[PDB]
C-alpha cells in the first residue's frame, strides 16, 4: 500500500530545495523591468543568481542590501534605503523592485513595510518624481517552508500589489507554476487552440536569449505591470501548481471573487484532459478537434512504449511537490510503479492533497511518500534497506545517487544543470507527455546498453 | 464452412483460404487451401524463400559466418530484425556478410567475387571456421555454381567447412519452400559428417527451435535437469558441427513441425531415429511433452520432479492473470506453428477466447492442427492480406492480437493492442515461467490506461469527467472480481525479473551416473 | 590531412544501407493516395515495409507483384498486370501507383514501360475509365548504388511524370531529401519566415499519425498529384541533398529551364545561413530579423558547449552521404575532429563533391573518408588499428560497435529504431543545430557518468 510518512531524522543530509527567498527571486526575474533587492547578506542573492545560471546558463539581475556587522546588531533598514537609491540611480528602466527578506532581516526584525512607505512618500517623490516605481515587500524567512513556498508567497505579493478590477474581461489568469520556457510555450499553445486569452504568470520564454551580432540581447521576463494589474479583471484564475499558486489564486478569489481552479498539475494525458475540461467549464469554449488529434499523436508515442518497456518499472521521484505528484500519476497510467516519492520540505498540507488521498486509496503495491525529505532518504534506502529501482526522475542535485548506485535518471524539475537544453522542452501537456515518456524510454535504453541487459531487444519493438 | 471477406469478393479465389469452424463440422468437412501461389497486388503478409531458408532457419547457428551471395540489399534487410540469441555472444546477430554483386557480375557471373568474399570473411573472423552461403534472387538467375566454389575453398582450406543453401526469394510462394530446401541440403551435405563425443545414456536432437529471446535455453534447461544430452538444436543457439552429428541422436524432439518436419522425416528413413512431436508452451502441453521424453528414456521421475516444482512456483502467478483475462478475445496471427501451439492451451490456462487464427505460409497440415485445436466459431485464414486483417478486426472486435510488428502497428491505429507473437514482448514465452510472462504482457496490453485514454473523445460534451490523474491497470481489471479472488492469499502478479534467461546461463547441473 | 580512399575489400561485412528499391519505396510512401508495387520477390517489399516500421513504428501501404518460379523462367509482366488490377479493384482511393523494379525483374528484362503502356490503353480505359490512375515506372536494379541513389531516381521519375509548365508562379520546389518529419516542420518554418511558398517534396509530417477515439487515422504522406504537377510552374528548385535530389532538379532545369540550386545540405549554422542566402538570391525576398533572433538563440546554446565540451572530440560519422558530409562540416564549426567518414555505397561522384574537396583542402589532422564503406571499416579500425573515438554519429544498425567498444553514439539518419521519437526532432536548420549539439553533449555527459570520467565537472559549465 501507499504509506505517507515524515522523515525520521531531524536534520538535513543532502537537501532537495533551498530556502523561501530563492523562490521569491525566481518570481521576480520573470517580470519585465523588475530587479529585486534581497535584504540580507550578500550570499543570499549571489548564490541564488548562480542557481539560475546553473539551470539556464544566463545571468539575471538581482541586487543585495549588503548586510554587514553593524546592521545585524542595530537593524538594517538603512541598508535597504541606500540600496533602493543606488539601484534606481543607476538602472533608469527599472519599474518593479521587490524587497525580499532573508533569515537575517526577519530575525533582527527590520520593518520592511515601514521602510517602503517611507521611500514612497520620501525618496521616490523627491528624487524620482517622473518615474513609475513599485516597491513590494516579500516576507520570506528561510526557517519555514522552502523555495517552493517562497514562490507561492511572492506570486501572491505581486498580484496583491498590482491587481485592480477596473475593467472586467474574459481573460483567465494562468499561473503556470515554476516551470520551464518549454512549458510556457506548451501552455500558450493549448490556450491558443482553445481560443482563450490569458494573463500568463510568468512569461519567461525570453529567458532563452540570443547572442545577436550587435550584442544587444539579455535574458529577461515579459510579464508586465499591465498584465499583473489585469489579473484583477479575469473571469478565473487557473493555478496549475497548488504549492506555487494557491495563495495568489485564493487572494484574487477572496478580494475580487475571481474563481480559483487549483490544479491538477497538467502532467500526463489524463491531467492535461482535466485542464482542458476545466477551461471549457470556466470559459464555455469547446475543446477543438485539433487538440484531440494532438492528444492522439501523443497517445501513439506512448502506445509504442507502455506495455513493452515502461510497465512495472520501479521509480523514485523528487523535486517540486506538484511535479513529483503529477509524475507519479502519469507513471501509473504508463503502467509503471513509482515506489518512492520525496517531498523535500515541511509543508503540512501534503497529507490533505486530494491527489495523495487518491494514491492512498488506489495504490496496491509497496509505495512510500516521505515528507520533509532529503536525498539521504533515497540513498539510505538504496544502500542499507535494499530498495530496488529501475529509474529515477528528478533534478540534477540528486545526480551522484544515479551515478554511484547505477540507477539511470531522467532530469526533470529545477535545477537541471548536468544536461544541455532541457529548459526548452515541455513536461506539461500532450507535448510534455511525449517528451517524458520518450525520454524515460531513451534513458532506460541507454542503461540497457550500458549494462548489456537484453540490449539486443531494441530492434523490433 | 468457407468464409468470404467483403474486401476480397473481387478476388473470389480467396474464399478457398478461409473457414469458420462450423457447428458439428470436422476436418473432413472444411479446410482452407494452403501453400499455393500468392495473388499479386493483394498486400499479402508473405515473405520470400530466402527469408525462410536464410533468415529463419540458417542464421540462428551461433558459430557460423552467414554469407548471402547477392547484392547487399537482401543482407541489410535481414539484419537486426530477429531476436534469436546465443551463448556465443550473439555473433549471429552482430555480424552479417554480403558478396555485393554488381552489374558487371550479371553478364560474367560472380564466382570469383564469391571466392574473394569467403577468404576475406575467414580472414576478418579467425575464430570462426564454419560458413553457410545463401543464394539470392540475383545469384540464382545468373547461375553461379556456389557448391563448386565452396568445395574449391574447402580443398584449399581443410580447417573450414562450408554449407550451401540454394534458396532464392522467388523459389516458391513463401517462406515455406525455403524451409524445405535448407532441411534437405543440410541432411544431404552435412549430417553424418561428424562423430560426436557422447556424454550420456540419453541423447536427443531438439529440432525446430530457433531460440527467440531464449526459448531454446529455457527448454534445454529442463532437458539438462533430466540428464539428457542435447546432441543438437536445429538451429536456435545451435552449433554447426553439433548439427553434423544429428545421425547419432536416440530421439528427434520436434517443436516447430512446420519448419523442421522435413529433416525429422528423412532422419527416420535414413537412420531409424523416431520422431516425437512436442509443444513448448503452456503448463499441460509442456508437462506432457517432458513426461513423454522422460518415459522414453526411463527417467520419468526426473521429469515429474521438474514439472511439480515449476508448476508450484508459477501456477499461482498464471492464475492471477487468468482471473483478469477470462473471456477476453484474441487473434493468434503469427506466421506458422505458434497458431496451433497456442490455440487450445491459451483458452484453457489464460481464459482467452480465440476468435481467429492465421498462417502466412503454413500448409494444410497447419490448419488441420489449428482448427482441430480451436473452438467452433473460430475464423481460420491462409495467406492473409492487410484488408482482410482489418476487416476481421472490425467483424470480430478482439481485445488483443498476437502478430508481427508492422501488422501490430496497423491494429494500433484502429485501437486493437498487440503482442509481437514472433519476436515476443518480454520473452521468452516457452516454458512454465515464460507462460506467465506471456500472460502478463497480454494483461498489460489489454488493461493499458493509455488504451483506455485513447478511446475517449475529448470534444464530446458528455465526456467522462476524470477525477484523479491516473487509473491503475488493476483499477481497470479488478472492478468485477469476486472477493475470494481479490483477496486470494495465493494469487499474485509475476515475480520474475526483467531477464528470465541469464540465470540459466550461470547454472550448474547435477551429473547423473551412466550405466 | 584528409584522405579519401575506397574500401579495400571487395565484399560487404555489416552493410550501412540497403538497395535502390528501398529508396523508391520511401519516395512513394510520401505521396497522397499512392501505393507502389514492388516488382519482384515478396521480400523486396515486406522487408522494406519493416525497415520503415523500425524507424516510425507505423505501417505504410506498399504491394508486391509476387514473383515465383514461373516468372523467373518465362518473364513476369503478367504479375505486374494482375497486381495493378487487384490493387485498383480493392483500393478505390489509390491514384498513384509506382512500379518499382528489383534485381530479379531487371535481370529477366521484363519490359515495364511497355506493360504500363498496355495497361494505360487497356485495363485502365476498360475497367477504370472514371478514375485517375498514374502508373510510374521506377527502374531500381539493386546491383548498383543503394537506397540513396534509388531515392534520387524515384524523385526524378515522379517529377518527370507529373510536371507541366502551364501556369508559372513564384513558388519554389523544395526537395527536402530523405529527412524526418521534424526536418520538414523545420524547413517549412524557415520558408514561412522568409515568406516563400513551396512545393515540398515530401510532406511526411502526417507519418506521425494519431490513435483517434474512432480508430480512423492512418500514417500517410501529403505530397499531392497537384503539388507534383505544379513543380513545372516554379521559379527555382531547391535540392538540399545532392545525392537524393540532383536528378529531379536537373530534369526540371533542362525540361522547363527552372534554375536548380543543389545543396548544400543545411546542417549547422553556416550551411543554414547559405540556404537562407540562396533563397534570398532566387526569390528576392529579404532575410527577416525573426530568423536572425532564432539564429542567435541557437548560437547561444552552441556557445555554452563548444570550447568547454565539444572541442577536439574525435568523431566517426556514417549514414546518408549528405548527412555525413553536413555533420562533418558542422562538427568542425563546433571545434570537433571528425576523423572517419563512411560513405557506404559505390557512388563515383563523392570524390567530386565540392564539400569534400573543401575538407581535403582545409583539414590538417589525420582524417579518412572511406567510399564503398561498410561497418567493418569502422569496427576493424577500432579493434585492430588503434582508432580512438570519443563519439559516433550514425543510425541504429551501427549500434553494436557503440555498445561493444564502449564509444557513445548519437542516433542520426535512417533508420533510428533503438531510440524513441527521434523522427520528431530536426537535424537541419537552426533548430537542428541546437538539437544536434545539445544531444551530442547529453550523449557525452551520460558517457562521462557511466565511465566516471570527470563526471563532477558537469556542475558549473
Ligand atoms: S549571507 Fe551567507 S548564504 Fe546568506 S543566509 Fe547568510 S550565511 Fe547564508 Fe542562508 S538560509 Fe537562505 S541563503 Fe540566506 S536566506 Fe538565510
Ligand atoms: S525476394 Fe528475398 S529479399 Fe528480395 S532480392 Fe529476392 S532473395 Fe532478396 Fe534483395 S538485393 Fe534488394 S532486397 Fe530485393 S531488390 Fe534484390
Ligand atoms: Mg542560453
Ligand atoms: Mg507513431
Amino acid at each position: 500500500t501507499c504509506e505517507v510518512k515524515e522523515k525520521g531524522r531531524v536534520g538535513t543530509i543532502n537537501p532537495i530545495f533551498t530556502c523561501q527567498p530563492a523562490g521569491a527571486q525566481f518570481v521576480s526575474i520573470g517580470i519585465k523591468d523588475c530587479i529585486g533587492i534581497v535584504h540580507g547578506g550578500q550570499g543570499c542573492v549571489m548564490f541564488v543568481r548562480l542557481i539560475f545560471s546553473q539551470h539556464y546558463k544566463e545571468s539575471f539581475e538581482l541586487a543585495s542590501s549588503s548586510l554587514h556587522e553593524d546592521g545585524a546588531v542595530f537593524g538594517a533598514c538603512g541598508r535597504v534605503e541606500e540600496a533602493v537609491d543606488v539601484l534606481l540611480s543607476r538602472y533608469p528602466d527599472v519599474k518593479v523592485v521587490p524587497i525580499i527578506t532573508t533569515c537575517s532581516t526577519e530575525i533582527i526584525g527590520d520593518d520592511v513595510d515601514g521602510v517602503i512607505k517611507k521611500l514612497n512618500e520620501g525618496l521616490l517623490k523627491e528624487k524620482f518624481p517622473d518615474r513609475e516605481v513599485h516597491l513590494i515587500a516579500m516576507h520570506t524567512p528561510s526557517f519555514v517552508g522552502s523555495m517552493i513556498s517562497g514562490y507561492d508567497v511572492a506570486v501572491r505579493d505581486v498580484v496583491r500589489h498590482f491587481a485592480k478590477r477596473e475593467a472586467p474581461n474574459d481573460k483567465i489568469n494562468l499561473l503556470t507554476g515554476w516551470v520551464n520556457p518549454g512549458d510556457v510555450k506548451e501552455l500558450k499553445h493549448l490556450l491558443g487552440e482553445m481560443d482563450i486569452e490569458a494573463n500568463v504568470l510568468f512569461e519567461i520564454e525570453s529567458f532563452d536569449s540570443p547572442i545577436l551580432p550587435d550584442g544587444s540581447a539579455v535574458s529577461h521576463g515579459n510579464t508586465t505591470i499591465e498584465d499583473l494589474i489585469d489579473t484583477g479583471n479575469a473571469r478565473a484564475t487557473f493555478a496549475l501548481n497548488r504549492y506555487e499558486g494557491t495563495k495568489a489564486a485564493e487572494y484574487l478569489q477572496k478580494k475580487f471573487e475571481i474563481p480559483a481552479i487549483i490544479g491538477p498539475t497538467p502532467i500526463g494525458i489524463r491531467n492535461t484532459d482535466i485542464f482542458l475540461q476545466n477551461l471549457k467549464k470556466a470559459t464555455g469554449k469547446p475543446i477543438p478537434q485539433s487538440l484531440a488529434h494532438e492528444r492522439g499523436v501523443a497517445i501513439d508515442a506512448l502506445a509504442d512504449l507502455t506495455h513493452m518497456f515502461l510497465a512495472e518499472k520501479r521509480v523514485a521521484i523528487y523535486g517540486a511537490p506538484d511535479l513529483v505528484i503529477g509524475l507519479a500519476e502519469f507513471c501509473l497510467d504508463l503502467e509503471m510503479k513509482p515506489v518512492l516519492l520525496l517531498l523535500g520540505d515541511d509543508n503540512s498540507k501534503y497529507v490533505d492533497d486530494p491527489r495523495i488521498k487518491a494514491l492512498q486509496e488506489n495504490v496496491d503495491y509497496g509505495m512510500e511518500i516521505v515528507t520533509n525529505a532529503d536525498f539521504w532518504e533515497l540513498e539510505n534506502r538504496i544502500k542499507n534497506e535494499g530498495l530496488e529501482l529501475d529509474l529515477i526522475l528528478g533534478h540534477s542535485k540528486g545526480r551522484f545517487i544515479s551515478i554511484d548506485y547505477n540507477i539511470p535518471m531522467l532530469r526533470v524539475g529545477f535545477p537541471t544543470y548536468d544536461r544541455a537544453g532541457l529548459f526548452r522542452y515541455p513536461t506539461v501537456g500532450y507535448g510534455g507527455a511525449i517528451w517524458l515518456a520518450e525520454q524515460m524510454a531513451n534513458t532506460l535504453f541507454a542503461d540497457m546498453e550500458h549494462k548489456k541487459n537484453k540490449e539486443w531487444v531494441l530492434n523490433v519493438w | 464452412p468457407h468464409h468470404e471477406f467483403e474486401c476480397s469478393k473481387v478476388i473470389p479465389e480467396r474464399k478457398k483460404h478461409a473457414v469458420i469452424k462450423g457447428k458439428g463440422e470436422t476436418l473432413a468437412d472444411a479446410l482452407p487451401q494452403g501453400y499455393l501461389n500468392t495473388i499479386p497486388g493483394s498486400i499479402s503478409e508473405r515473405g520470400c524463400a530466402y527469408c525462410g531458408a536464410k533468415h529463419v532457419i540458417g542464421t540462428p547457428m551461433k558459430d557460423v559466418i552467414h554469407i548471402s551471395h547477392g547484392p547487399v540489399g537482401c543482407t541489410y534487410d535481414t539484419w537486426q530484425t530477429k531476436r534469436y540469441i546465443s551463448d556465443n555472444d550473439n555473433f549471429q546477430l552482430k555480424y552479417t556478410y554480403a558478396t555485393d554483386v554488381k552489374e558487371k557480375h550479371i553478364v560474367f557471373g560472380a564466382e570469383k567475387l564469391l571466392k574473394q568474399n569467403i577468404i576475406e570473411a575467414f580472414k576478418a573472423f579467425p575464430q570462426i571456421k564454419r560458413m553457410t552461403i545463401y543464394q539470392t534472387c540475383a545469384t540464382a538467375l545468373i547461375g553461379d555454381d556456389i557448391n563448386a566454389i565452396a568445395e574449391e575453398v574447402m580443398e584449399e582450406m581443410p580447417e573450414v567447412d562450408i554449407f550451401v543453401c540454394n534458396s532464392p526469394g522467388f523459389a516458391g510462394p513463401s517462406q515455406s519452400g525455403g524451409h524445405h530446401k535448407i532441411n534437405i541440403a543440410w541432411i544431404n551435405q552435412k549430417v553424418g559428417t561428424v562423430e560426436p563425443e557422447i556424454t550420456g545414456d540419453h541423447v536427443i536432437n531438439y529440432v525446430g527451435e530457433y531460440n527467440i529471446q531464449g526459448d531454446q535455453e529455457v527448454m534445454v534447461d529442463y532437458f539438462k535437469r533430466m540428464g539428457i544430452q542435447v546432441l543438437s538444436t536445429f538451429t536456435g543457439n545451435g552449433s554447426y558441427d553439433g548439427l553434423r552429428a544429428m545421425h547419432r541422436a536416440h530421439l528427434n524432439v520436434l517443436e516447430c513441425a512446420r519448419s523442421a518436419e522435413y529433416i525429422c522425416n528423412e532422419l527416420r528413413v535414413r537412420y531409424g531415429i523416431p520422431r516425437l512431436d512436442i509443444d513448448g508452451f503452456g503448463f499441460k502441453p509442456l508437462a506432457d511433452s517432458l513426461r513423454k521424453i522422460g518415459m522414453f528414456f526411463g527417467i520419468e521421475d526426473r521429469a515429474k520432479a521438474i514439472i511439480d516444482e515449476e508448476v508450484a512456483r508459477w501456477k499461482p502467478e498464471l492464475d492471477w492473470y487468468k482471473e483478469r483475462l477470462m473471456g477476453k478475445k484474441v487473434c493468434l496471427w503469427p506466421g506458422g506453428s505458434k497458431l496451433w501451439h497456442w490455440a487450445h492451451v491459451i483458452e484453457e490456462e489464460m481464459g482467452l477466447k480465440v476468435v481467429s487464427v492465421y498462417t502466412k505460409f503454413g500448409h494444410q497440415g497447419d490448419m488441420e492442427k489449428g482448427i482441430a485445436r480451436c473452438g467452433e466459431g473460430t475464423l481460420a485464414i491462409d495467406d492473409p492480406n492487410e484488408l482482410e486483417g482489418l476487416e476481421a478486426l472490425e467483424m470480430l472486435k478482439p481485445d488483443i492480437i498476437l502478430t508481427g510488428k508492422r501488422p501490430g502497428e496497423v491494429a494500433k491505429k484502429v485501437r486493437v493492442p498487440y503482442l509481437n507473437a514472433h519476436a515476443y514482448h518480454n520473452g521468452p514465452y516457452k516454458g512454465f515461467e515464460g507462460w506467465v510472462r506471456f500472460a502478463r504482457d497480454i494483461y498489460n496490453a489489454i488493461y493499458s490506461p493509455i488504451h483506455q485514454l485513447s478511446g475517449i473523445d475529448i470534444t464530446k460534451d458528455n465526456a467522462p469527467e476524470w477525477g484523479n490523474g491516473f487509473r491503475t491497470r488493476q483499477m481497470l481489471s479488478d472492478g468485477n472480481l469476486s472477493d475470494a479472488v481479490r483477496n486470494s492469499e495465493t494469487l499474485r502478479q509475476y515475480t520474475g525479473g526483467y531477464d528470465s534467461v541469464s540465470k540459466l546461463r550461470e547454472r550448474e547441473y547435477p551429473a547423473f551416473e551412466r550405466k
